[PDB]
């Protein structure tokens, strides 16, 4: 018999749609006393190898032992679900794009952004420690959410699967220079995620999208080959124009690994 | 179809070559590129993978396909892929041989552009 059965597809209960994109579609939904969120991922060409690597793949993603992680709290097999479906918790805020970008009742404080830096820092290190995932990961504001507390969380629903397209890069403007060039396996993925964090404290700084003007073709062109990089804000204290150099450095090994700057975010919190 | 639009009317022919230059240099000229001939400037795979990234609104990684290729075979795998995120972006398999485009076979060519022009004229 299997390992794992995952979840029944018909314990579903589906509310309503809040997204649908080239990726699949985006519901709130219920199971087992839990609100949820669930993705019914959209694949070209399922086969039953692919499948299998799904249902391989998913069981990485469920991650209960650390505040700063979203789980996956699991997946629906297909077949027999009639599409590869992950659930998470419904996280109320959504993500800190979101929070950041398409807030209309209310700013985050600085004090608040320096806490979600710390929480994202602290879940980051805490995934460093684990053996590596097949599932491509990639930190950026629309890969972290935001719970009922305001805590800042990794989702590890946002992971991209080996049967989705490596060729097409979404959100190129968190992603380090060699990771747009060079495969995966021959760069240090841990270190390419450090350039991601850089460019998030850019975010938290600015409160401005990255490179908004451009498209994502623009951008990762732009990055690999024309050296654009984000401007150092104006006006900023000296300690964190510091610390976002040191996680924006050209060369992937000297940047700080995130376990060496959560000591450091702990400093500067207000609280 | 598009084949009459092709060889019996070479004035409209002409006019459906225009178009497609206006449309394709509408997106690559935001990577600095420019596409004055269209009977060999696609040929190696390269404009079209970035094409559809700037029409799909992704970036390609550069280890995915061959930005400068350096044979016959590498061109032909340019074009294999960049038909693959054609297939992806929901164009049904395209109808050329990719070692057709290799070959600046024009009507490959341009049923290939024109499908492209078809799907996304009105993408800014
Ligand atoms: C409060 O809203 C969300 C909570 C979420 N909580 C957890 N996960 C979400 N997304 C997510 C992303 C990938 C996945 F595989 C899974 Cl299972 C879930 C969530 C997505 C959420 O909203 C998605 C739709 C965002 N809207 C879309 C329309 O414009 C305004 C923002
Ligand atoms: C070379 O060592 C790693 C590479 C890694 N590459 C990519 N990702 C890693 N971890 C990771 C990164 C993000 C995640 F979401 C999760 Cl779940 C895990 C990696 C973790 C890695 O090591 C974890 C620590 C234990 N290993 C064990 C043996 O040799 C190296 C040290």
């Amino acid at each position: 018999m299997n390992k794992h059965s995952g979840i029944d597809f018909k314990q579903l209960n589906f509310l309503t749609k809040l997204n649908e994109n080239h990726s699949g579609e985006l519901w709130k939904g219920r199971w087992q006393g839990n609100d949820i969120v669930v993705k019914v991922l959209k694949v070209r060409d399922w086969s039953t190898r692919k499948s299998r690597d799904f249902n391989e793949e998913c069981p990485r993603l469920r991650i209960f032992s650390h505040p700063n992680v979203l789980p996956v709290l699991g997946a629906c097999q297909s077949p027999p679900a009639p599409h590869p479906t992950l659930i998470t918790h419904w996280m109320p805020y959504g993500s800190l794009y979101n929070v950041l970008h398409e807030g209309t009742n209310f700013v985050v404080d600085q004090s608040q952004a320096v806490k979600f830096a710390l929480d994202m820092a602290r879940g980051m290190a805490f995934l460093h420690t684990l053996e590596p995932l097949i599932p491509r990961h990639a930190l950026n504001s629309r890969s972290v959410m935001i719970d009922e507390d305001m805590t800042a969380r990794i989702s590890m629903a946002d992971v991209k699967f080996s049967f989705q397209s490596p060729g097409r890069m979404y959100a190129p403007a968190w992603v380090a220079p060699e990771a747009l060039q060079k495969k995966p396996e021959d760069t240090n993925r841990r270190s390419a995620d450090m350039w991601s964090f850089a460019v998030l404290l850019w975010e938290l700084v600015t409160r401005e999208v990255p490179f908004a003007d451009l498209s994502n073709m623009e951008i990762g062109m732009k990055v690999a080959l024309e050296g654009l990089r984000p401007t150092i804000p104006p006006g900023i204290s000296p300690h964190v124009s510091k610390l976002m150099k040191i996680c924006m450095n050209e060369d992937p090994a000297k940047r700080p690994k995130f376990d060496m700057i959560v000591p450091i975010l702990e400093k500067m919190q207000d609280k | 179809a598009f084949d009459t639009l092709f060889d019996h009317a070479p004035d409209k022919l002409n006019v459906v070559k225009k178009t497609l230059i206006t449309f394709v240099n509408k997106h690559l000229n935001k990577l600095n590129l420019e596409v004055t001939e269209l009977e060999t400037q696609f040929a190696d795979g390269v404009y079209l993978v970035l094409l559809m990234g700037l029409l799909e609104g992704y970036f390609v990684p550069l280890h995915s396909f061959f930005l400068t290729p350096d044979s016959f075979e590498q061109k032909v795998l340019n074009v294999s892929f960049a038909f693959e995120l054609m297939q992806d972006g929901g164009l049904e398999k395209p109808k050329p041989r990719p070692e057709d485009i290799v070959n600046c076979d024009l009507k490959s060519t341009l049923r290939v552009l024109y499908n492209l022009f078809t799907k996304y004229r009105n993408v800014e």
